[PDB]
């Protein structure tokens, strides 16, 4: 039932805020936490993400963390910034300097217990807490280093709850900072061991979509983040709205993750169409379905045609006949059955929800668990070793007390993870 | 007076259960508040419907039923439905966290904490019985609760209620009818450990029920409500012997007596006819010969398989409505000649026939048209092994890679339980092959 | 487009058909254990029929009829002809035969042996089974069935066959029949004669068995065109009048008999199958059924056309893609 | 084709038409299997909490 949400660092707080902004609009909540909705379908499951305060006020079950105040003020002074519980702001002053070691071991060490206190206070207010969700980037210092420290501490207090993260991978196409492959590799190591489900949101993929597909010549984080919030709303539809699915996070993990370490998901969203003459066409289910599976629509920069899907979850939203959706989804599998492993029968599932996202008559959200995600970890691995071969920029991390061995076993873990994906790409029945 | 207690486990069992009790009430004249004006014995009585309903001093007729689910969503419906006033709160049992489509979680982790409470509520009902003959248990194969908890319950029921009969109504998984990818695991796990603890199991393939709805009822995308109201007709005609004055199958033990020669091969096939659509205004009335015939066409069976390539060990024809014996023998005379009905050489080639003069009831506003006569055929044929072979193959594909296996091991089940269940299924398949082969 | 999988590697005929399918650019082969297939060219034995027709959204068709083995097993054919009322134990085109176990008919066979030996009649019998690729004494045949741990059929040996001249040689006739998913019975216009180069001597196991395995004309095979001219010149008759009417009639009676048992009308998957019928022709131009083959090979010359015919009426009939070498044997 | 065992009642009748002649564990056991599963679970939890303490 209840989910506790944590956003850490600049990126995590940025996309975390847009997420609450978007789903608040869907559930008919205004920026002061009052309900102004029509359908009651919007309150059926409102308690999943919102706490009910005195006076018919719904407040997000959200914890906001950062090692510097800047983004705290930014969120607090924005649209839907007043909706958040004021106790649930936990920030420092030092900042992490895009340094994983500062977030994970030195500066974050002091703030971490304050966060666990708010986490603990929210968990005890839950009827039956099902688990946690974290938004953060892997390329920085706070969301990457301190976000993973939070995951580790939270898992130790709630060892049987589901742990789920929306994790933004770094790309040289978007960001300037040379040490990002270092931060990401240390983070991936923590994620393979302490999360149950991780959505891989690749800034490299988000950039190609905005630049190539959407024709945005000067992409901003606001553009990228509006893709992320749309996808985050889509993948959480079946938690926040009733209908045909009696599903929570654990059931999703059980049916999406056939092997413990292989829990990194490839997300996608339809529709995506550049401005503007095509923005007025009516979307048909056949078109939604082809777009959803198109490699160029994927939100992790990896070619799904290079590998195989272990499992797929697809969710459609809006007014549409389920018969059309059924036929179309079966068409994709029957006509391209070599891209789905045959040792997992009937391994693509569909859910349809009546309420559509704001601004769209229809939409589809894609959750793919594909062996091709290895391309993402290979890319980060290449950048890592090019630098680590010569111990370049290592002093920023050893000056915080870290050893070289810790880097060696992080790259080691990621290389094995790559190997594991490769072995089911060639596994046959 | 011999009573029967129904236990409904998991979403499927509770929703199918809700459909059955609604149908029973329409069939006996019991209203949604528990009163039946046609009952002249207030507070008691030794009538046939009393094997499924107890009576309160106030004149209310309570179902002899128990509802269990490990999460309250589905049972809350029953708690607020048309027939909420007919149940006691003590008959509705809900947890807070479900089995997550995970057998090991339903059987071992969550099951351990709730089994004694369920047994205590069942015990309360058995105490109100003077001649309790056994249990009818409804549950899916694929659910974590339906597979995992039902198994624990069956094992327990043998202990506390040894020698009492246990009958099963089981929903066989079908991708058509929304299936999780691990339902093949749950199905083999629960069949293996329940096999020794039920005396007769009525399997319903969601794929078969789905096609009847689309083909005969003209329903583009059947809902659970469509599936569940059709399943209710079959259950109602199977149990109609226990709830009505009759002579065929008056006691649960007669089901195995009449239908299960071999203990392990206790899965009779159900065929039902006619399924006519209520929208259809014409309503051409079929003869007993026509509907008897339909029982031998594959498209009317509860499991998709081909009985022409198997052997029968028992066959029962259960008619409802406007049916005279003279017509039945005449139909069997014909059916024999124009049909391939091979019995095993150790059993006699014959048919047990029951006739209930009361015709099938329909839920007002359902999808089925009211008919003058209907048949439900129960046959123990080896053709049903086809459903086990399908299921075992899907199991093997995943198990060869140990896919999803860690979810069950992490709940405290040991990996060995998998291959022990699979070997049992291999044996069950050898059993069917031996009973109906000749080369 | 459409998808198919190959599960019998050895099939010379379906090895060919799958090449025509690929040649259309509208079919694709997908491994063996992948279940999202439109067509399954299945294996000879233990074909998992129970797995077909269950994949959502896939019209599945298979190249074998579940149940047609009853017609294609020596032992079961003899039992089917005698027990089925539409064929009768007096069926005038099947040689007298009995099933003998090394249900048994060894007591009934000996009764029909002394009834003939006493009657002073030709009593040459052939004995065979379904595990192999002729005598006048019962004491010599029954001890043979015992030295072989397999069930055998003892069938009356056709003592007075029709012989070809020049050569005074024996032969049999092979007909190819195709049954589609609608149970149309299609007879392939072209047949083959399995000739024996060795002259026939009714008093040596080469001039009696005519199949190509044991062995004038190339490949000991004569085609209908030639055999037709021979009947015209030698006997003043035609192939259609004196032989093909009986062949057409035998083929209908056998397949019409088992249709209620094997028909896939109203089944969740569809079936078709190519059969081989083996016939004998005696001195009086009477045709005898020898055996029915469920997995026949084809004459090397006739692999095309017949295989192209299989895709035309059997496969493309249910999966249409963007003359007639068959004779529709009208039935029902 | 013979008819036998004809029973006639108020709400129907029954009979048999013949065509051709013919030619457990204890409560202890269960609770030991359940407690054993609880053992393996607790052992796994200890391996996780131990690895996290490191
Ligand atoms: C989505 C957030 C983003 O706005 C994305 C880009 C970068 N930054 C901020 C804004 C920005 C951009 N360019 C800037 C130049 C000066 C100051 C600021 C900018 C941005 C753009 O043009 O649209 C707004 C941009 C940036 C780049 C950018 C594209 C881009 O917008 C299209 N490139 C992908 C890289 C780049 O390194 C590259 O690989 O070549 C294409 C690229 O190189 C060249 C020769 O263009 C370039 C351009 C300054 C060079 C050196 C540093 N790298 C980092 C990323 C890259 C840039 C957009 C963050
Ligand atoms: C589905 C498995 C795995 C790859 C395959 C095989 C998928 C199949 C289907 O996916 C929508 C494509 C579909 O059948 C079409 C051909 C009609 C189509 O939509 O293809 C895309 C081009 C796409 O480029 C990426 C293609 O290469 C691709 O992704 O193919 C536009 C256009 O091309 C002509 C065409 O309209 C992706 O999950
Ligand atoms: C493609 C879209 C809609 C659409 C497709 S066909 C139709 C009638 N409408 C949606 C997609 C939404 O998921 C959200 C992400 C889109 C990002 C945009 C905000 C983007 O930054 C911007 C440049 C745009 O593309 C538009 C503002 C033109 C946007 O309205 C169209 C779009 O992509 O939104
Ligand atoms: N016919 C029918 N099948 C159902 C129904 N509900 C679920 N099923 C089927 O049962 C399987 C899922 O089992 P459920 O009963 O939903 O699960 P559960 O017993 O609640 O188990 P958990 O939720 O995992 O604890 C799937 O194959 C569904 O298609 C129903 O009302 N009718
Ligand atoms: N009843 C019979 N009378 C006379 N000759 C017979 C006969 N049955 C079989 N033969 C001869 O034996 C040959 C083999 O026929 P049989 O039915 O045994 O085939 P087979 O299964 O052994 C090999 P194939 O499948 O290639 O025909 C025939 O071609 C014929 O020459
Ligand atoms: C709460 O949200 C979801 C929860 C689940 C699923 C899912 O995808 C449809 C969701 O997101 C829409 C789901 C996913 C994948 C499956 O197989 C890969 C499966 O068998 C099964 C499922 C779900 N069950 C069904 C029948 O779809 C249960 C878990
Ligand atoms: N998609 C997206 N990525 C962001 C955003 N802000 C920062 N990033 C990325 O996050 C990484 C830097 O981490 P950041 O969150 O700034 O650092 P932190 O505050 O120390 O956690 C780089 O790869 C940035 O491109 C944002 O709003 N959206
Ligand atoms: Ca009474
Ligand atoms: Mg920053
Ligand atoms: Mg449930």
């Amino acid at each position: 039932r209840e989910i506790v949400h944590i956003q850490a660092g600049q990126c995590g707080n940025q996309i975390g805020a847009k997420f609450w902004e978007v789903i608040s609009d869907e559930h008919g909540i205004d920026p002061t936490g009052s309900y102004h909705g029509d359908s009651d379908l919007q309150l059926e499951r409102i308690n999943v993400y919102y706490n009910e305060a005195t006076g018919n006020k719904y407040v997000p079950r959200a914890i906001l963390v950062d090692l510097e105040p800047g983004t705290m003020d930014s969120v607090r002074s924005g649209p839907f910034g007043q909706i958040f519980r004021p106790d649930n702001f936990v920030f420092g002053q030092s900042g992490a300097g895009n340094n994983w070691a500062k977030g994970h071991y030195t500066e974050g060490a002091e703030l971490v217990d304050s966060v666990l206190d708010v986490v603990r206070k929210e968990s005890e207010s839950c009827d039956c807490l099902q688990g946690f969700q974290l938004t953060h980037s892997l390329g920085g210092g706070t969301g990457s280093g301190m976000g993973t420290l939070l995951i580790s501490k939270i898992r130790e207090e709630y060892p049987d709850r589901i742990m789920n993260t929306f994790s933004v991978m770094p790309s040289p196409k978007v960001s300037d900072t040379v040490v990002e492959p270092y931060n990401a590799t240390l983070s991936v190591h923590q994620l393979v061991e302490n999360t149950d489900e991780t959505y891989c949101i690749d800034n490299e993929a988000l950039y190609d979509i905005c630049f190539r597909t959407l024709k945005l010549t000067t992409p901003t984080y606001g553009d990228l983040n509006h893709l992320v919030s749309a996808t985050m709303s889509g993948v959480t539809t079946c938690l926040r709205f009733p209908g045909q699915l009696n599903a929570d996070l654990r059931k999703l993990a059980v049916n999406m993750v056939p092997f413990p370490r292989l829990h990194f998901f490839m997300p996608g969203f339809a529709p995506l169409t550049s401005r503007g003459s095509q923005q007025y066409r009516a979307l048909t289910v056949p078109e939604l379905t082809q777009q959803m599976f198109d490699s160029k629509n994927m939100m992790a920069a990896c070619d799904p045609r290079h590998g195989r899907y272990l499992t797929v979850a697809a969710i459609f939203r809006g007014r549409m006949s389920m018969k059309e959706v059924d036929e179309q989804m079966l068409n994709v599998q029957n006509k391209n059955s070599s891209y789905f492993v045959e040792w997992i029968p009937n391994n693509v599932k569909t859910a349809v929800c009546d309420i559509p996202p704001r601004g769209l008559k229809m939409s589809a959200t894609f959750i793919g668990n594909s062996t091709a995600i290895q391309e993402l970890f290979k890319r980060i691995s290449e950048q890592f070793t090019a630098m680590f071969r010569r111990k370049a920029f290592l002093h920023w991390y050893t000056g915080e007390g870290m050893d070289e061995m810790e880097f060696t076993e992080a790259e080691s873990n990621m290389n094995d993870l790559v190997s594991e994906y490769q072995q089911y790409q060639d596994a046959t029945a | 007076m011999r009573e029967c207690i129904s236990i409904h486990v998991g979403q499927a069992g509770v929703q199918i259960g809700n459909a059955c009790w609604e149908l029973y009430c329409l069939e006996h004249g019991i209203q949604p508040d528990g009163q039946m004006p046609s009952d002249k014995t207030i507070g008691g009585g030794d009538d046939s419907f009393n094997t499924f309903f107890s009576e309160t001093g106030a004149g209310k007729h309570v179902p002899r039923a128990v509802f269990v689910d490990l999460e309250p969503t589905v049972i809350d419906e029953v708690r607020t439905g048309t027939y909420r006033q007919l149940f006691h709160p003590e008959q509705l049992i809900t947890g807070k966290e479900d089995a997550a489509n995970n057998y090991a979680r339903g059987h071992y982790t969550i099951g351990k904490e709730i089994i004694d409470l369920v047994l205590d509520r069942i015990r309360k009902l058995a105490d109100q019985c003077t001649g309790l003959q056994g249990f009818l248990v409804f549950h899916s194969f694929g659910g974590g609760t339906g597979s995992g908890f039902t198994s624990l319950l069956m094992e327990r029921l043998s202990v506390d209620y040894g020698k009492k009969s246990k009958l099963e109504f089981s929903i066989y998984p079908a991708p058509q009818v929304s299936t999780a990818v691990v339902e093949p695991y749950n199905s083999i796990l629960t069949t293996h450990t329940t096999l020794e603890h039920s005396d007769c199991a009525f399997m319903v393939d969601n794929e078969a029920i789905y096609d009847i709805c689309r083909r005969n009822l003209d329903i583009e995308r059947p809902t659970y409500t469509n599936l569940n109201r059709l399943i209710s007709q079959i259950v109602s005609s199977i149990t109609a012997s226990l709830r009505f004055d009759g002579a065929l199958n008056v006691d649960l033990t007669e089901f195995q007596t009449n239908l299960v020669p071999y203990p392990r091969i206790h899965f009779p096939l159900a065929t039902y006819a006619p399924v006519i659509s209520a929208e259809k205004a014409y309503h051409e009335q079929l003869s007993v010969a026509e509907i008897t015939n339909a029982c031998f066409e594959p498209a009317n069976q509860m499991v998709k398989c081909d009985p022409r390539h198997g052997k029968y060990m028992a066959c029962c024809l259960l008619y409802r409505g406007d049916v005279v014996p003279k017509d039945v023998n005449a139909a069997i005379a014909t059916i024999k000649t124009k049909r391939s009905i091979q019995f095993v050489d150790w059993c006699p080639t014959g048919f047990k026939v029951g006739i209930n003069y009361q015709p099938p009831t329909v839920v007002p506003g359902g999808d089925l048209a009211k008919v003058q006569r209907a048949v439900c055929m129960l046959s123990n044929t080896t053709a049903i092994a086809e459903a086990w072979a399908r299921l075992d193959h899907k199991f093997d594909l995943m198990y060869a890679k140990r896919a999803f296996v860690h979810w069950y091991v992490g709940e405290g089940m040991e990996e060995g339980e998998f291959s022990e269940a699979r070997e049992d299924m291999a044996a069950l398949e050898k059993d069917y092959e031996e009973v109906g082969v000749d080369s | 487009m459409y998808t198919f999988v190959v599960r019998d590697e050895n099939s010379s005929v379906y090895a060919e058909v799958s090449r025509l399918l690929l040649a259309t650019g509208q079919w694709k082969r997908l491994r063996k254990d992948n279940p999202r297939f439109n067509l399954m060219l299945g294996e000879r034995n233990r074909l998992p029929f129970g797995r077909l027709g269950h994949e959502p959204g896939l019209v599945q068709l298979v190249n074998y009829y579940r149940g047609a083995d009853k017609l294609c097993r020596k032992a079961s054919l003899v039992k089917l002809i005698k027990t089925s009322p539409e064929l009768s134990e007096s069926c005038t085109w099947f040689p007298e035969s009995y099933v003998i176990y090394p249900t048994d008919e060894r007591e009934v066979f000996l009764a029909a042996y002394n009834r003939r030996r006493e009657g002073r009649e030709g009593n040459v019998w052939i004995a065979k089974s379904s595990a192999g690729a002729i005598s006048s004494e019962a004491s010599e045949l029954l001890d043979f069935i015992d030295e072989q741990g397999q069930v055998h059929v003892i069938q009356k040996y056709l003592e007075k066959p029709l012989l070809l001249e020049p050569g005074h040689r024996k032969f049999d006739i092979r007909s190819w029949v195709l049954v589609d998913h609608l149970y149309n019975i299609y007879l392939y216009r072209e047949g083959v004669l399995r000739t024996s180069s060795e002259p026939y001597n009714s008093a040596d196991k080469t001039c009696h068995l005519t199949n190509h395995c044991i062995q004038y004309e190339e490949g000991n095979e004569m085609f209908f065109e030639e055999f037709n001219q021979y009947l015209m010149d030698a006997l003043n008759t035609t192939l259609e009048n004196s032989i093909l009417l009986q062949i057409k009639h035998i083929i209908r009676s056998c397949l019409m008999c088992i249709e209620p048992a094997i028909s896939t009308k109203h089944l969740h998957y569809q079936s078709f199958q190519l059969f081989g019928f083996d016939f004998m022709v005696d001195e009086e131009l009477k045709v005898w059924l020898i055996e029915v083959n469920g997995a026949p090979a084809c004459a090397q010359k006739l692999y095309a056309e017949l295989c192209q015919g299989i895709v035309d009426v059997a496969i493309s009939s249910v999966f249409p893609l963007a003359t007639s070498i068959f004779i529709k044997l009208h039935h029902h | 084709m013979e008819v036998i065992e004809l029973n006639k009642c108020t709400s129907g009748q029954s009979f048999e038409v013949i065509l051709k002649p013919p030619s457990d564990p204890s409560l202890e056991e269960i609770q030991k299997k359940l407690e054993a599963a609880e053992e393996r679970r607790k052992y796994q939890e200890a391996e996780l909490l131990k690895h996290l303490a490191e």
